[PDB]
RNA sequence: UCUGUUUACCAGGUCAGGUCCGGAAGGAAGCAGCCAAGGCAGA
RNA sequence: AGGACCGAACCGACUAAUGUUGAAAAAUUAGCGGAUGACUUGUGGCUGGGGGUGAAAGGCCAAUCAAACCGGGAGAUAGCU
RNA sequence: CGAAGGUGUGCUGUGAGGCAUGCUGGAGGUAUCAGAAGUGCGAAUGCUGACAUAAGUAACGAUAAAGCGGGUGAAAAGCCCGCUCGCCGGAAGACCAAGGGUUCCUGUCCAACGUUAAUCGGGGCAGGGUGAGUCGACCCCUAAGGCGAGGCCGAAAGGCGUAGUCGAUGGGAAACAGGUUAAUAUUCCUGUACUUGGUGUUACUGCGAAGGGGGGACGGAGAAGGCUAUGUUGGCCGGGCG
RNA sequence: UACGGUGCUGAAGCAACAAAUGCCCUGCUUCCAGGAAAAGCCUCUAAGCAUCAGGUAACAUCAAAUCGUACCCCAAACCG
């Protein structure tokens, strides 16, 4: 990823930010119950969030 | 109290009704902590179980702690099996005797509520 | 009988507590000596 | 209140006999929540994310224990538990 | 019933994981 | 010598269960239960 | 009325015994003195060592005091063992 | 095809020593002649470690006291349950502040900890437990006192102090009765309240401060008048005719 | 009834007397050794502002955060 994201506007970026967060929350809720098998899921999502914000930021500074 | 004659009855009653796909599905509480495949082959384990229990004399069955090395040699020889299977069967009767004493002392809801599944550290199986 | 140390947190802190050390020149020197000796805890806080 | 914040407050449902009994008798749910979360935030958050109506939220703070692992002395991180009271006509979804 | 299901469950089941 | 009961494996017979050999026919070692039998007794 | 009297809590600490590798680095038991006051006790604050504070005993200053403790001068100095 | 070391034995020098080999050991040693020393230990009321001795002796921490049946269990003087018995009762009971920090409750365990045994524990491991508009802190306000813009003072650091800002042990709004958890409750629940603010509506209307005043605002000792907490008796109510 | 408890129902629920160191009492009487401060609070106005702003009453509405809350406290949990 991360090229694909560089090509989306500020608006769609924050949209995917939100959706990413909902996903992460929902995830850690499942894993909370022990109803989640794939742990790797967590670390994907969490990282992905970062990607997003770091793009937003470089769109804000320059 | 609880005996290997009462376990004989529990076992020739349980080898009638029992299956491992009707027993691993009635719980999704320990099918998430333990592997869903670790149940058993029920026919083999309960036919070995009834073999090993039947091989016993009535004074060794009614009083399970008098079974020692020579008796396990002979239980292995009469059912035509391993002294190690006889061992781990006297061990499972030991745990279910433990658990029917813990259902006897504490009420059915306090010994069904304080029952614990455990991990040596919180990471999956490790 | 009545021994020397009678604990009171407030006294403990207003006396040897961190800010009380940040009060004076010699407080700040004690703190220096302490960091230089690589102390686990400088003052008594919690 | 902002939504990017609400998503970040509720860690996980806390289970216990105490919790259960509160659920059945008092129509209350129990949550491990962000250590810094405030009753307002929590209220708004459960009302949004779970789509239920909250009556009131009472919070308390668990102090972590102190355990020994291989002779070293550690301390579990502390946290905040919150009993959240749902209005009586509210039925409990778990997502 | 209650002691039939509490016997049977913990028996087949706790025969399994230990 | 009749009846009352006792004795795990390592005296005997039946040997359920189960197990070994065989595709199958069937055999087999034998644990338990029972009967001898050996302890101890009513006569 | 009262630095009045008798006497518990409270404050002390006169005599005896015990204890003295103690139940305790200053106590116990049995008695004893004051007990509306120059009384006592809580919480806080201030007084720093060639200094403090003393109803004054060189008393007390974290079980250390005719000059506290901690680091430094410092491997002081030792016609002594 | 067995080094250093360890440990026996044999031989040899006037001695400090040397040489050889049995066993152990399992990878390093080192002739000769030189060179340089943290170069030789029995004492130092020497230092650290280890282990003796007295000795299986003194002691087991208040002279309030136990006894029995039953339970569990490898094992019961100590655990749990029952019946007795004995001790405290202005405390040896109940509730807090200070201080401690999980000792609380439940399973589970008996190596070490417990001056004995331990199935028991404030011990081990695991889980659970601490719910507030009205309790307290936080906050509003000052005491002693602290810090102190400027300022005065001082070889330097610094000293004192104004305006201020802090500082409780004191002043400032308001909740009680019952029910419940294995462990919380004036917090949860049931019932009945109350407080100070923000917004609006209405009616009405002189509102405004870092300034003025009042109030908050205060000692000791004593007296004894009115009540209540609270207790005893009767009455009532349920039971008992021992 | 798992012998642990859970469930339903539930009588009467008064009078006298005694009586505090607690309450009236931050009172009262008296003595000399003559007994904190500041806020909230009630009122007066100045600067100001005036059909605005603001004050008072009633009804409605929303709010009242944050931390402590276990347990021990005449002790085996504190100082020894
Ligand atoms: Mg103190
Ligand atoms: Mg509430
Ligand atoms: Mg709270
Ligand atoms: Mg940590
Ligand atoms: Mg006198
Ligand atoms: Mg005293
Ligand atoms: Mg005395
Ligand atoms: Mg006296
Ligand atoms: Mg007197
Ligand atoms: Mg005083
Ligand atoms: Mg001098
Ligand atoms: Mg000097
Ligand atoms: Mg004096
Ligand atoms: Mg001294
Ligand atoms: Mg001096
Ligand atoms: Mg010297
Ligand atoms: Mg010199
Ligand atoms: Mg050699
Ligand atoms: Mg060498
Ligand atoms: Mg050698
Ligand atoms: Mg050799
Ligand atoms: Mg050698
Ligand atoms: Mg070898
Ligand atoms: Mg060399
Ligand atoms: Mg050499
Ligand atoms: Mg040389
Ligand atoms: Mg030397
Ligand atoms: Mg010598
Ligand atoms: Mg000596
Ligand atoms: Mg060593
Ligand atoms: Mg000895
Ligand atoms: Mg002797
Ligand atoms: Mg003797
Ligand atoms: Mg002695
Ligand atoms: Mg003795
Ligand atoms: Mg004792
Ligand atoms: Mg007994
Ligand atoms: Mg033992
Ligand atoms: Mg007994
Ligand atoms: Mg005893
Ligand atoms: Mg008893
Ligand atoms: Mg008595
Ligand atoms: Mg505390
Ligand atoms: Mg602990
Ligand atoms: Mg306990
Ligand atoms: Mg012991
Ligand atoms: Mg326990
Ligand atoms: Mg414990
Ligand atoms: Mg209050
Ligand atoms: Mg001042
Ligand atoms: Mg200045
Ligand atoms: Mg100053
Ligand atoms: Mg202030
Ligand atoms: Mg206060
Ligand atoms: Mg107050
Ligand atoms: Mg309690
Ligand atoms: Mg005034
Ligand atoms: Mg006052
Ligand atoms: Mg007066
Ligand atoms: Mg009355
Ligand atoms: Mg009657
Ligand atoms: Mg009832
Ligand atoms: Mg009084
Ligand atoms: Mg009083
Ligand atoms: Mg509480
Ligand atoms: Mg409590
Ligand atoms: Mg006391
Ligand atoms: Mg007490
Ligand atoms: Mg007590």
């Amino acid at each position: 990823k991360a090229k694909e994201l560089r090509e989306k506007s500020v608006e769609e970026l924050n949209t995917e930010l939100l959706n990413l967060l909902r996903e992460q929350f929902n995830l850690r809720m499942q894993a909370a119950s022990g109803q989640l098998q794939q742990s790797h899921l967590l670390k994907q999502v969490r990282r992905d969030v970062a990607r997003v914000k770091t793009l937003l930021n470089e769109k804000a500074g320059a | 109290g609880f005996d290997l004659n009462d376990f004989l009855e529990q076992l020739r009653q349980m080898k009638n009704m029992g299956g491992x796909x009707x027993x691993x599905x009635x719980x999704x509480x320990x099918x998430x902590x333990x592997x869903x495949x670790x149940x058993x082959x029920d026919d083999k384990v309960l036919v070995r179980m009834e073999a090993i229990i039947n091989s016993m004399t009535m004074k060794e069955r009614a009083k399970p702690e008098i079974i020692k090395g020579s008796r396990k040699r002979r239980i292995a020889a009469g059912c035509g099996m391993q002294v190690q299977d006889v061992n781990r069967l006297l061990k499972q009767f030991d745990d279910m005797q433990r658990m029917m004493k813990k259902m006897k002392k504490g009420g059915x809801x306090x010994x069904x509520x304080x029952x614990x599944x455990x991990x040596x550290x919180x990471x999956x199986x490790x | 009988m009545k021994r020397t140390f009678q604990p009171s947190v407030l006294k403990r802190n207003r006396s040897h507590g961190f800010r009380a050390r940040m009060a004076t020149k010699n407080g700040r020197q004690v703190l220096a000596r302490r960091r230089a000796k690589g102390r686990a805890r400088l003052t008594v806080s919690k | 209140i902002r939504e990017e914040r609400l998503l970040k407050v509720l860690r996980a449902p806390h289970v216990s006999e105490k919790a259960s009994t509160a659920m059945e008798k008092s129509n209350t749910i129990v949550l491990k929540v962000a250590k810094d979360a405030t009753k307002a935030e929590i209220k708004a958050a459960v009302q949004k994310l779970f789509e239920v109506e909250v009556e009131v939220v009472n919070t308390l703070v668990v102090k972590g224990k102190v355990k020994r692992h291989g002779q070293r002395i550690g301390r579990r991180s502390d946290w905040k538990k919150a009993y959240v009271t749902l209005k009586e006509g509210q039925n409990l979804d778990f997502v | 019933m209650k002691q039939s299901t509490l016997a049977l469950l913990l028996l087949l089941l706790l025969l399994t994981p230990v």
